[PDB]
């Protein structure tokens, strides 16, 4: 069901992204506002999904080791111990900057694959 | 290593703008069909803080409703050529008022008739004869359109696209913090816009018991929401066998009066079932005396007969009651009824300047069937120190009628793109 | 059987645009492709332009490619073409022609022009 | 093994929006420009089923002419202070023009003016016992507003287009009757040019049936539906206001003026509509050819609508910005039997205040052009309702005149349908 | 003139093929819809003197685009005009042999054939791309 | 071998709608907060071509004001009922205000009430001869709404902001003459805060220029082209309605009041306003001294403007609520040779019947407020127009007042232009494609 | 900063075509159009880049020979001594003739991946 | 691919086994079609793709090979043979036509 699983532990959860995915797209100004703005949304996520390289995946690994702070729980705690939402809160802050990162990774990797990356 | 994860199932409160389905003015507003039957998902495992008393989903309803009374009315009869001296006979609470108004040739004027409440009769001269419509000196009146059905209707409140309702479907809820048992929804239910001031009538009924809850319960100058779990019959019979006219006083717009009533005049009533408001009352206060403690309970009302402020406002298609409260509200607890009611024609619901609505009568004879679902109750402060505590009816305004619907839901904004640790390399 | 007959301007000015119309006889346009070829005075035929009726996709010679269009109707059941600034050099006895489209189940495709029209001697 | 196709030539009949394309009011609303050489394909081995008369297509095009109406109407000038009492004398049949005189409160509201007009006897209806003493028709009970003189409704070809997505579906077969299944179908994105014509019984400047004259109705055994005839050939019709017309402007409000004719030049002549009588008698000819086809061994009678309403019993066309009201008489007024061989002028009314759209409390007052109007219209359809009833006799009772304003244009569109592509599909494969 | 493929015959010209041949067309009906965006812009700069209405029309456009490249993105299917997936097809969505429903029958006949289980299949077509997608991250030899 | 890159930084012309924010019609109008700081990229090796007097930015300015100024009227008091015979006296100069009585049909629409308003001699045409029956000046030919008493119309700064796709490029040339190539260029999301003041012949409370008085014209030797004149330091103009005012209101409606003086306490006094004498004359020294550059080896002479209504030759400007139209003689009347080296006081009258925007059938009625005025305003530049047919000669002649509302925002928006951003680049790379 | 690079070599702006794309992407009637238009705008690059191979890149590179009619400065001065906007100017008569040729090469790869390789 | 007529002429007073040749520079597969271009009249088809007998031709018009070296015979000219032997290349390349051999008889 949609959102079933934020009461369910984040390994079980990620089976579910395509029921939200699913969800998240699907006087006449107020309806169209709204409409637009869901439109907006979406091709926001979107962009930024594929200015890094995670364009059509579900599950994207990206070139980018954790640093300092980011996150104080591990592997187990994180993915059989605990849910999205506490995840969430967990890393309520650390929000930003990484964005930057991956971006210019991706962007860097882009240009590596015309210039000396696995090269044409 | 960072994975970045879409879809992930987590949101955070916000507010957003929410439209309308329904399954008439709510007819061909709420435009978009209804569930069919209800979708809902139940979030086992999870806990979501709710509060009723800052849920932006009250103000918008609010709104909505304001916004949509005043588009209703627009393409409508305003009724300027009325604001005229009026030389009025009592039939004394209702008047057969003559008048000379121009109709819709410019050259000819008639002498009309029309039959106004005492409430809508303003006494503008000594000689006990010449009266003038109420509130004309500075508004403007406009009648609302005899075709179009001010009825309330359920109708529910639906989020867009990657925005989802939150219901508490805890039965005791105390109206604010920590839910227990949260369920997902794309709609709220079959919510009712009831215009009234204290009863609240055609709500909902609780799951349990009676269960009265407030922003604080200490302060003073706040509502309390008393919502009961068996309904209240009411009849409020207008027992006058009214035959509608028209008068035409422009280029197809004409003015709905009663031409004449049949039988004899009597005094709206509303007969409330005695066992069944004696059993409610007796009810709120056993549940009432949870929260003040070792306290007399009393009604001992606010001030006097004034219809906007004092009695008890509501709607039944076009007739608006104004009831004197003190026939319900007056008994002492420890350890049929008839309802008299005024009915008044111009109105201004949500207290605009400038502006004001005629009601037009409702032909033969009325019964409003109704049901006391909770009560807007407000509690007499300084009442501390002598043992007996003194609640009064009304306080507060318009909100406090929906607020008691809408407490179980929450608007949340998804936010799907997550962050977390794995195992897997990029392998650039 | 398909009667198609041609019919064109008496006469052209030399660098200017020509054009001609042919009408279809018999025969539905759809399933067919309409063709025009031209011989000129002591020469071989040479192919100008086709288009296929039920979609007017249009194929025509490289040759005249940047100086050639075809089109139909097939309200009139009637195909024409034209060519930008024709030279003197261009006159011809042009004639339109049916190519049958040889469809197969497997989506394979052939055409050739198969039902000739007089020819319609033009000059500019 | 599920296999997902996605580019599959798949459609469902659906409802959208359609835009309006143009190559004046109809210039302003269909500003897209349409396409040179617009793309057609023809769907080969394609049968799709059509019903001209659950059209949406129709019903969207008679909302949005409602729509443009009543847009083009909303800042010109209101003639409610015009609704008093007329001192009308006649102006010449020497009644139909009047010469009405009356206290109009001008621009400046402590002054009283009187003016004069010029109305035509179908706009005034008496109101006392005074032969001299009038009032405008319907304007105690409606609003009256004055079209804007720089406002033009003359009909232009329009074209409706499919938003991208959906498609058009266009029925080949030369003879449909507008219901069931079609086998000649090609897809298109835009329709025909169709000319917003109203009109009530005959229709005009539509399009032609490509082979002979095709009849279609709903139910032709059911006599309450309307027979739409279209022709083979049209027939021309020319059309006259002879009168010589002098524009005079009255202002009635600080900005507001009321337009009329302040003198005709010359002699007072009666607008008329001239028919060739050999084209009509050949028409009608086929006409009944069809209908016995239709009706077995039967005689075919025309007669004229019954009722004395000009709105529903006389030919009316809006035709050089002036509407006209033709009586049909001599057009629907004869009888044919199964055994019968191989000028008509048409006097007409003119008439300012036209409900056009049958609205409850609004008309609408077309001002007068001067000068003369010269119409030259082809007709190109009938609309024809059967008497019911005549279930014990041999002969049928045939009337101009349709059930409803959409019958104009389900004439055009009785040959298009839109559908939703649905490009994804899912198959069986050998993987 | 000589090749496999009956791209002369324009949008929906394959509609009255068979499944088969009709699938030579799909990128004809596919770039018909895939420009929508870019044919009407081009169309709009025709005319820039060019209110509800036309919104609606303009955002519905951009939501069926939208909806189908999210659910192709869903599917393992973005960025292919034909996509198979590890779902198994049901005896009970259709039983027909392989050979009539691609030679004797057009993809309109196939769509009422099938039209009642379109959404259950869609459904596990999604299931299938979740797994894979772990598939992709549980198994750490392909990281 | 052919690549094609998507985020290339390059732009094409282009005009498109801009939005507004701000920080009453103007605050509801331009409801979106700015962006504080914002990030004004430079742009370190371009040129761009400007053009000031074909810039769109101007076009939509000029339609939001008035589009803006006409919803603000709409739902407000339309005096319609007041174009009836008006019976004046005068007051106390000496027949400027005159006190009108009339009989008007009042809120209850059976009862005739003669009443007493305020009105000024420019609103007020006579009917008769008598000297004493007058009727307001456009009132058969025009309908006269009143400006609602709780809207208020006062400049405030504005911003102009480009929507997601479009950036607008700010010329940071300090000299720049309004057109050609600007090699100092930064790119902004938004203009700087531009106050939509209404003049017609100084420019009020505008930007200042950096280092000199810049002279701007679209053809300086065409005499029809308007000269905006950029001051690089203000002057201060006191303007002021000293006249202390008591105002009453006449009802006409349902809700429908007029608002008109009922009283004038102490002595009626002429609404002068005051300008420094030094700084204006060292102001015109300053604008001759550069205005000699494009007129050179000729005699600068000032001069006022040909005869006219007084939208036309006076000083138009809303002071408070009031609209002041000041007569500017004193300021435009000198010869100078440019051998030179280095209170005036202006008289104005008072208007409450507005046509701001020319329109035909249609006028805006100020109500009247309360008390006293006074505004001080930075006049921060001039319009001046060059007489036609002037030849031959060795002086010119230079008057007060330019074109349209247009040249009162040119002014402002003379450094800025939109440009659409293009993404998609190509170039000739020898990367094969797989 | 964003178009920072507007004045920088073609090479050097190479490295911000993350600044630009992310820009790109976010009374009444008369603004609600803009919002659309803009989500239009965005689309029809990504289209565009839909209908060439090119998704989910910022640098795609096309299997077109340069070798035409098309005005070609060598590279050493295309990527170093030229910008974009002087490069774009100079080459603007070509835009659609090398944007046909890019679909059509992308229409043969279609065919070897959607008509010939029909495996499974 | 273009298409070339091998023979310049194959006329004979009568009743030969007149053959032609259609050469090309490049494989035509099999729409190395064939036509009688006849004098002062539009081309009759002779043989349709590479070896298919035109509808109504004659018994003694023999067509044979493909693409690249195709060719084409009559049994026996025995009358009207002054027609160009017309062949095409209605393949990728476009639709090309041959010069013709000058057949007679
Ligand atoms: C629309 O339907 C018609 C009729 O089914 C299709 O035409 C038919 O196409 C088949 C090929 O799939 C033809 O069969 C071939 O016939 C020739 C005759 O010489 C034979 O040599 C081949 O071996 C093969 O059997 C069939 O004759 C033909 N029928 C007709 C009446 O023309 C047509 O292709 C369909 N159109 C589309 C767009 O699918
Ligand atoms: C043009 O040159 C001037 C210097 O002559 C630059 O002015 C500086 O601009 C920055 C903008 O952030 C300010 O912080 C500095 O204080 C300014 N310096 C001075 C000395 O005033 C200007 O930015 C240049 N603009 C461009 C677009 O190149
Ligand atoms: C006025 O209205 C009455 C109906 O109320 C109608 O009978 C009468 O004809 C109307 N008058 C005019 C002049 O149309
Ligand atoms: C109508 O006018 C046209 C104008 O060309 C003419 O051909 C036709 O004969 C006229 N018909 C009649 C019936 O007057
Ligand atoms: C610019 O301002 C300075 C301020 O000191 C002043 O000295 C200078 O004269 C002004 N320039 C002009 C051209 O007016
Ligand atoms: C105007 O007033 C300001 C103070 O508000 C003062 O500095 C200035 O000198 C005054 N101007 C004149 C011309 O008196
Ligand atoms: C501008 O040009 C100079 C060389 O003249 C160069 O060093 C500088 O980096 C360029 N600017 C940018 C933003 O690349």
């Amino acid at each position: 069901g949609f959102l079933g699983a934020a009461g369910s532990t984040m390994g079980a959860a990620s089976m579910t992204l395509t029921v939200q995915a699913r969800q998240l797209l699907s006087w006449g100004i107020k309806q169209l506002q709204a409409r637009v703005l869901a439109v907006e949304h979406y091709l926001k996520d979107q962009q930024l999904l594929g200015i890094w390289g995670c364009s059509g995946k579900l599950i994207c690994t990206t070139a980018v080791p954790w640093n300092a702070t980011w996150s104080n729980k591990t592997l187990d705690n994180i993915w059989n111990n605990m849910t999205w939402m506490e995840w969430e809160k967990e890393i309520s802050n650390y929000t930003n900057l990484i964005y930057n990162l991956i971006e210019e990774s991706q962007n860097q990797q882009e240009k590596n694959e015309t210039e000396n990356l696995t090269l044409c | 290593w960072v994975t970045v994860y879409y879809g992930v199932p987590v949101w955070k409160e916000a507010t957003t703008t929410l439209f309308c389905a329904s399954d008439n003015v709510w007819a061909t507003h709420c435009c978009v069909p209804t569930d069919p039957s209800p979708q809902e998902v139940v979030l086992e495992n999870v806990t979501e803080n709710f509060n009723m008393w800052k849920n932006n989903m009250v103000e918008q309803m609010h709104e909505d409703i304001i916004s949509l009374w005043d588009q209703s009315l627009k393409p409508c009869v305003k009724l300027t050529p009325l604001c005229v001296t009026l030389n009025c006979t009592d039939l004394g609470e209702i008047k057969n008022c003559s008048f000379n108004i121009t109709t819709s040739v410019r050259d000819k004027m008639q002498k009309e008739y029309a039959t106004f409440y005492k409430l809508d009769i303003v006494p503008i001269d000594n000689d006990n004869n010449s009266y003038r419509l109420i509130n004309c000196n500075t508004s403007v009146i406009t009648q609302a359109c005899p075709k179009v059905s001010f009825e309330p209707i359920p109708i529910h409140y639906c989020a867009p696209a990657g925005f989802a309702i939150l219901k508490c479907n805890n039965k005791t809820f105390n109206g604010t913090g920590p839910c227990t048992n949260v369920s997902t929804v794309q709609c709220t239910h079959g919510i009712r816009p009831v215009v009234s001031t204290q009863l609240l009538l055609n709500g909902s009924l609780a799951e349990e018991e009676i269960v009265i809850r407030s922003e604080n319960f200490t302060d003073n100058g706040k509502t309390i929401i008393v919502q009961l779990n068996e309904s209240v019959e009411i009849n409020c019979t207008r027992p006058n066998n009214n035959t509608r006219k028209s008068i035409h006083i422009g280029p197809g717009r004409a003015f709905y009066t009663t031409g004449q009533i049949i039988g004899n005049i009597r005094q709206a009533h509303c007969n409330i079932s005695r066992a069944k408001w004696n059993n409610t009352l007796h009810k709120i206060v056993k549940k009432l005396r949870e929260q003040f403690r070792n306290k007399t309970i009393v009604f001992k009302q606010s001030s006097g007969g004034d219809p906007e402020i004092v009695m008890h406002s509501f709607n039944c298609g076009g007739e608006f009651f104004y009831c004197n409260s003190t026939q319900l509200f007056n008994s002492t607890w420890y350890g049929n009824i008839t309802l008299p009611c005024r009915i008044k024609q111009i109105i201004n619901l949500w207290q605009e300047v400038g502006k004001a609505m005629y009601a037009p009568p409702i032909g033969g004879q009325i019964r409003c069937s109704s049901n006391i679902t909770g009560l807007l109750l407000t509690r007499d402060g300084g009442n501390n120190n002598i043992t007996t505590e003194i609640f009064r009816p009304g306080g507060g305004d318009m909100r406090d009628n929906w607020r008691s619907e809408l407490y179980k839901y929450k608007v949340v904004k998804i936010e799907p793109l997550g962050v977390a640790p794995t195992k897997c390399k990029r392998r650039v | 059987x398909x009667x198609x007959x041609x019919x064109x301007x008496x006469x052209x000015x030399x660098x200017x645009x020509x054009x001609x119309x042919c009408x279809x006889x018999x025969x539905x346009x759809x399933x067919x492709x309409x063709x025009x070829x031209x011989x000129x005075x002591x020469x071989x035929x040479x192919w100008x332009x086709x288009x296929x009726x039920x979609x007017x996709x249009x194929x025509x010679x490289x040759x005249x490619x940047x100086x050639x269009x075809x089109x139909x109707x097939x309200x009139x059941x009637x195909x024409x073409x034209x060519x930008x600034x024709x030279x003197x050099x261009x006159x011809x006895x042009x004639x339109c022609x049916x190519x049958x489209x040889x469809x197969x189940x497997x989506x394979x495709x052939x055409x050739x022009x198969x039902x000739w029209x007089x020819x319609x001697x033009x000059x500019x």
